[PDB]
Parts: C-alpha cells; structure tokens; sequence
C-alpha cells in the first residue's frame, strides 16, 4: 500500500518563564520513531522505534544539529507572530508546523505537504503543486512575499519530491518487520442488559495495525448509523489501535444485528455476530 | 552592507583573535570562510538563524557565537599551523540563498614580533633614454623589506592621490621563500608624458601605509618599533 | 486564538482481567492548546509513575496525548482520569469502565 | 552535493569573447555567480532561478539548464576589467552554498605598436642603486623567474595612460648583487629579438 | 530526516 513520513514541529511561549518550549515529532505511517524536546536533558534527537536506532553516530548528530536550528527558527517566528498580530508579550502563543511526504504502492512520490499554523489556525501552506502558496490573511500575505522572494518553494519542492521520499524508502526498508507489517484486528462482542426491553451490543476490535478500520453494525439488511455508538480510534499504547461500536437494541432481536470489521490485515471482511 | 573592522590584522603566535563581523542586510544566515592564495573559498563556520550555529569543513581550531542577529564573530584560536590566511564573512537573507560577502580581513599571526618590519621605500627616476625613445616616463617604486605583507600604496602627484597610469604589483615578493616570516617587496608604476616630467614644479612621491605593530604590543628591540605608519619616497620633475 | 476542548477516553491496553498486569491508558485528544492536566487515580488517590507520550498534533491541529501505566486491576479497585484544560469550566473526572 | 567549474584557468586577448561552465550530477534550487578581485570581497554578479533561464547583464550573459543541473558564464568582447576569480555557488541542502573552486581570468592588453626596451632607472635619493625596468613588449612576451635567489624579478603587469589611449607591459628588476646589469637582467627569459638596450 | 534548511517567516 501507500506510505507517508511527517514531522510534527510545536513551539509554545512562555512569556516570564524562559524560552519557548520545542517538541518535534517524526512519524512514518502510524509510527512514531523519533522526538526532540527542548526541556529535555539530552538535547538531541531520540528514537522512539527500535529500527531507527540502527542508524549510526553522523545521523544522530544531523539530525540533532538540524532539529537545533528548526526550535531556534520558530521560537523566532513567534517573536515575528506577535508583532504582525500586533499581540501583547504577556500571553501564551502556538506556532504549529508539518511537512513531510506520501508515496504510492511503488514507492514513487505522490504528493509533499509544509504548512504552518499560529494559534490552531492555518497560517500558510504550500500547495499541491509545491510551486505556489496559501496565505490566511495580510500577516501571512507578508511572510509569502518573503519566501517567494528567496525561492523557498523550489527548495522545499526538491526536498519533498526527492530527500524526503529517499528517507521514507530507506526507513520503510530498515523497519521492514514493524513498518511493512499488519496486524489483523483481534475481535469479541459482548451483551450487557440496559433495561428489562433492551440490551447493548458492543462489538470490539483490539490489537490492529495501521490504524485505518471500519467497524459497522447491520441489521437483517445493512449500516444501522441509528442509536449506534462509534467511538474515536485509539492507540493501544504497544503500537496497535483500539475501536468498538456499540448498538442498543429491543431485547430478544439480538439475532436481527451483526457486526461488520473491514480492516488492511483481514483476506476478507469479518461479519460477527451475538453467540451467547 | 557587511562590516568586517579591521581590514589588517596582526597578533603573536599564542594570541586568540577574534574576527568581527557586522550586517545591517537584515540577513538570517551569516557565514565565515578563509582564503588562501590562489585559491578559492574553504567554509568555516555558519549560522542558519540567530542563537544557532554549525561548522563548515574547516571549523577546527575555530569558534563562533550568534547571539544577534546581526553579528557573527569568529575567533581564531590557538589552531594549527595556518591561520595566516584572508577571512571573509557574508550574509543571505534566509539560508542557502544569494550570498553578499564582505570586504574581508587578512590575519598574519608570526611566530615572533621581532619578525615585523617597516617597508623601506625608494621612488626610481625614469631614465633618458625611455624619455628620447618613446616621449614618455616611468616612475618605479619600491616598497621593500616589510612583513607582514599588510600594506597599500598609492601615487600622489603635486599633492594629489592619482588613479592614472598606475600599475602597482598584483602580490609581493617574498625575499626569502624558505622562510615563513620571510619579508616582502612590492613595485609599482606611474607613468606620465615625458612633457609632465620635464616641468620641475611637478611634485611626485610614492607613499606606502603599513599595518604593523600596536600600542599592546611590547618592544624591546634597538631598531624603532614597527608601528603602523606611512613611509614614503618622492621625486620632482626635471627640466631638459 | 482558538480554543478546542479535550475528549477523553479510559481504557485499558488489554481486556481486563482481575489479578493481572495491565496498562490503564487515558487519551486526550481534540484540544487546542497544548497545555493540558491529566492524572490517573487509583480509588481517589493520584497514581505516581504516570507517563505519557509526546506531543503531536492532528491534520486540524489539534493535540492529542496518551497518559498511561502498568496496574492491576481487580473487581474492588476503582480507576479514573482527572483531565483539566482552559477550555473546561472545571476539572473532568472520567471513570474507567471494563467494557468501554 | 557538487559544482565543477572549468576551465580553471584562462587566458585571452582583450575584445575575444569566452565562456565559463559550471557543471554538476545534482539539482540545484537557485545558482549564483561571483566576480572576485584579489584581497577583496566575491561581487555577486547574478542569481538563477528557472531552468532554461538566459539572464544578459551587459556584456555577461548567463544560463540556466533546463535541469538546473549546469550554468555557463558567457562574455562578450573582454575587457582588462573582466580579469578576476569567477565562482559559481549554489543551493546547498544543508543551509549553505555549495562553491565550484573557481576560474581565474586573465584578460590581456593588445599591444598595437611594441617597442620592447629595457631601461635603466635611478633611484631619487641615491648614487648608484637602480632597478631595470622591462618595458612595452607584446602581450605574447612572459616575464620568467631569476636564476639566483639574490635577483629580484616582478610579474608583468599592465599600466593605462588614458589621456594618450596608451597600454603598456612591463616588469622591473632588481639585485643586490654587483655583476647584475639591466644587460643579463632578463636572462632567464623569453626576451624578443628586437629589445632595445640603452647604450 | 528533517530538512537542513531553516527559514523564517
């Protein structure tokens, strides 16, 4: 299938309380494998996957020297914020930033993204055709004029079309076991009485990986989206994802409901229904 | 533009020296490279952004600090065998973009003070067999003697510095190539019609500015210390 | 400036099973800003060796956190998280359920 | 990431036009070129953006590849002024520029009517004591090395009159010796036939 | 691996 890297870069202000606080995340597809914090003791970039850590000394000490300049650049940025925004210097503030990039089933480039947010709100972003800009308003209409100025787009293109995607290639190669892997959903219901007419079915599906699943309830003929309780996909904490839905149903039409799992790692969609 | 104070610099071998590095471009990146004769520039040390810094290919023996955005000092420590050589700095709005260098700054650092001399200089009077043969007349000077090589040398012409006719020798002679602190010689050329010449209230002199020792310095030496300082020769003309 | 209120979920990694080790999660996610309070609680009382994971954030730019540790439970020990935010009028307590 | 630039030296006659290369196996973002005197500061002649892209800034013409892979340094009718270091630089992936090593120019003077001579000159506040000045020989003619270490010979440099629209090599000579004469002075050089030698 | 550029807004 298709596969993505994404760095997730935070700077949050503190004004009367130090510097900025940094943290950067590197992701491939729904694993984390690396983080930096500037709070942190070690002051360098750290594995968060065991495959990463077969890289050697020079690309730590990258890694750490790079992440270094990004946390300086954006602690800037939220100087730079405030005054576009005319804010006061007491307040706390958000400059949020993701790039990175998809590849395809052959592994080829499928589409680069960069973009920023101030505040949880878009501020600018690179679009599709890594070529041209999209500016929120006046403030980051002027941070577009700089970079179109200094031809950061063409650089940026180069590194998402090109680098990025090689370092995606080449870490979907080392965590071949962990990366290129499926972990099938592990699946049970459970009944629960809610009243002396009715009972809950809760159909679970534990244990799986990549995150993408789709869990629905039919009855007798197909999607029940009534009195159907879907909860957000979460993470297991060891690596795997969590999801059950749930439906209420008039007791003794237990029989009438099943649940439906379609996930990457299943030959064929599971269909489960209430076995007492 | 880029300010790099001064463009001569001489300390003892042993002596840290920090280079300067000023820019109003309200530039992001700034960047150090060091020069050899004939050759072209080896990076040092840059910065991408303020309160950051990496090393170029040749940063041992080097440091620098950005704690501003608008100076990046380098500080040549005790090294290597080699930091005698010309220190450029520059700037780029953001980082790998156009660069805008400075004037740059040539460090000499000897091994002793009582390696620093003052050029003699010496102004040669063109002769009357140039004058006959081709209606013109070379004026030749010598600046010689001198380390280290940190001079200029300009015409001047009855009280006036002059840009014409003047060819003044690319680098020096070293007077003794075996020697690393071995003294220099540098020639120039003034040429003027041979007319020029032969009016005797024509006033011309040579003069060469030398960069030397400070006031830090110590001097225990007979000869006069060799302080920073103007020598110059002069000629007049002569009628025929 | 845009606020976004955390939903909550506690879980346990595995289905529980009384007397054997586990990890009690409590995820966070959907809230803008960053700043956030949670804590686990055995019985009332604020659980020590809570961990969690590192900040990341959502396509919307919303954050989400994994707070979690190793337990125990058993069918008398009551878990919960307590989670505060800017955006909350007062702290949230949210019990842990087996089968939720 | 790498620049090559060749040639790495070159030499021509003032009014002949030339062509630098700057060649690479990578992609570059943007690409700069530099004109550097001696002692000074690297000028920034122009920056490139576009593949394909022709930017004419007087005589200087500048090109981008189609594959920004490459650039050229084209110039038209030299002049003594073209003489300099010439260096391409480009984007470099790690926050810097990458520098090709360089092409060192050297434009020569076309000398119409050459009167080589070497001249005898005094100095000023002396007796005796002189130097030989090698003067108006063609751009063809090269100033050697001295034989010994007590000879002092300079590189030919050129010298412009421009009130009489005259150009001129030359190069001096020196010697603390006592059998050293303006005669054998230039001994060790390709001197032409024709030198005039004061008598 | 990040990018080895950093610029500013």
């Amino acid at each position: 299938g298709s596969h993505s890297m994404r760095y997730f870069f935070t700077s949050v202000s503190r004004p009367g309380r130090g510097e900025p606080r940094f943290i950067a995340v590197g992701y491939v597809d729904d694993t984390q494998f690396v983080r930096f914090d500037s709070d942190a003791a070690s002051q360098r970039m750290e594995p968060r996957a065991p495959w990463i850590e077969q890289e050697g000394p020079e690309y730590w000490d990258g890694e750490t020297r790079k992440v270094k300049a990004h946390s300086q650049t954006h602690r800037v940025d939220l100087g730079t914020l405030r005054g576009y925004y005319n804010q006061s210097e007491a307040g706390s503030h958000t400059v949020q930033r993701m790039y990175g990039c998809d590849v395809g089933s052959d592994w080829r480039f499928l589409r680069g993204y960069h973009q920023y947010a101030y505040d949880g709100k878009d501020y600018i972003a690179l679009k599709e055709d890594l070529r041209s800009w999209t500016a929120a308003d006046m403030a980051a209409q002027t941070t577009k004029h700089k970079w179109e100025a200094a031809h950061v787009a063409e650089q940026l293109r180069a590194y998402l079309e090109g680098t990025c995607v090689e370092w995606l290639r080449r870490y979907l190669e080392n965590g071949k076991e962990t990366l290129q892997r499926t972990d099938a959903p592990k699946t049970h219901m459970t009944h629960h009485a809610v009243s002396d007419h009715e009972a809950t079915l809760r159909c679970w599906a534990l244990s799986f990986y990549p995150a993408e699943i789709t869990l629905t309830w039919q009855r007798d003929g197909e999607d029940q989206t009534q009195d159907t309780e879907l909860v957000e996909t979460r993470p297991a904490g060891d690596g795997t994802f969590q999801k059950w839905a749930a439906v209420v149903v008039p007791s003794g039409q237990e029989q009438r409901y099943t649940c439906h799992v379609q996930h990457e790692g299943l030959p064929k969609p599971l269909t489960l229904r209430w076995e007492p | 533009g880029i300010t790099q104070s001064p463009k001569y610099l001489f300390r003892k071998e042993g002596q840290n020296v920090t280079l300067s590095c000023e820019q109003n471009l309200n530039h992001d990146a700034m960047y150090w490279y060091r020069q050899d004769p004939g050759q072209g520039l080896r990076l040092i040390y840059y910065s991408q952004i303020v309160n950051d810094f990496q090393k170029g290919d040749i940063a041992e023996g080097y440091s620098v600090s950005r704690e501003k955005k608008e100076s990046f000092p380098l500080t040549v420590t005790s090294a290597q065998k080699n930091p005698t050589a010309f220190y450029l700095c520059a700037s780029s709005s953001r980082s790998s973009y156009e660069q805008y260098f400075g004037p740059g700054t040539r460090l000499t650092v000897t091994e002793d003070l009582k390696n620093v001399f003052p050029p003699e200089v010496a102004v040669f009077e063109p002769s009357e067999a140039e004058i006959s043969h081709t209606q013109k007349a070379t004026l030749v000077c010598l600046a010689t003697g001198f380390y280290p090589d940190h001079v200029e040398l300009s015409w001047w012409v009855n009280g006036k510095e002059v840009h014409s006719g003047v060819s003044t020798d690319p680098q020096p002679l070293k007077e003794q190539p075996a020697l690393n602190d071995s003294r220099y010689s540098l020639s120039s050329r003034l040429r003027v019609s041979a007319t020029f010449w032969q009016n005797p209230r024509n006033h011309f002199r040579c003069q060469v500015q030398f960069y030397g020792l400070s006031e830090n310095d110590e001097w225990t030496q007979d000869r006069a210390k060799p302080v920073t300082q103007i020598v110059s020769a002069e000629a007049w003309g002569r009628a025929d | 400036m845009i606020q976004r209120t955390p939903k909550i979920q506690v879980y346990s990694r595995h289905p529980a099973e009384n007397g054997k080790s586990n990890f009690l999660n409590c995820y966070v996610s959907g809230f803008h800003p960053s700043d956030i309070e949670v804590d686990l609680l055995k019985n009332g009382e604020r659980i020590e060796k809570v961990e969690h994971s590192d900040l990341s954030f959502s396509k919307d730019w919303s954050f989400y956190l994994l707070y979690y540790t190793e337990f125990t439970p058993t069918e008398k020990d009551e878990y919960a998280c307590r989670v505060n935010h800017v955006t909350l009028s007062q702290p949230k307590i949210v019990k842990w359920d087996r089968d939720m | 990431q790498l620049l090559e630039q060749s040639p790495q030296f070159l030499s021509i006659q003032e009014g002949e036009n030339l062509t630098v290369y700057c060649n690479s196996s990578s992609v570059f973002s943007s690409l700069q070129w530099y004109r550097q005197e001696p002692g000074e500061g690297p000028v920034l002649l122009v920056t490139v953006v576009t593949g394909g892209e022709v930017k004419k800034l007087k005589r200087l013409t500048f090109q981008f590849g189609d594959a920004r892979k490459d650039s050229s340094l084209h110039i038209t009718a030299a002049q003594p002024g073209d003489t300099g270091l010439y260096l391409c630089a480009g984007a470099g992936s790690q926050g810097n520029l990458i520098f090709g090593k360089g092409t060192k120019l050297s434009v020569k003077p076309n000398i119409q009517n050459p009167d080589p001579a070497v001249y005898q000159l005094r100095d000023s506040k002396s007796s005796d004591k002189s130097v030989c000045l090698f003067t108006d020989f063609d751009s063809q003619t090269n100033v050697s090395q001295s034989k010994d270490s007590d000879v002092y010979i300079t590189d030919k440099t050129v010298l412009d009159m421009r009130s009489m629209d005259f150009k001129s090599n030359s190069a001096v000579a020196w010697s603390n010796k006592s059998d050293f004469a303006c005669a054998n002075a230039f001994n060790n050089s390709i001197i032409p036939e024709d030198t005039f030698f004061p008598s | 691996g990040i990018l080895g550029f950093v610029f500013t807004l």
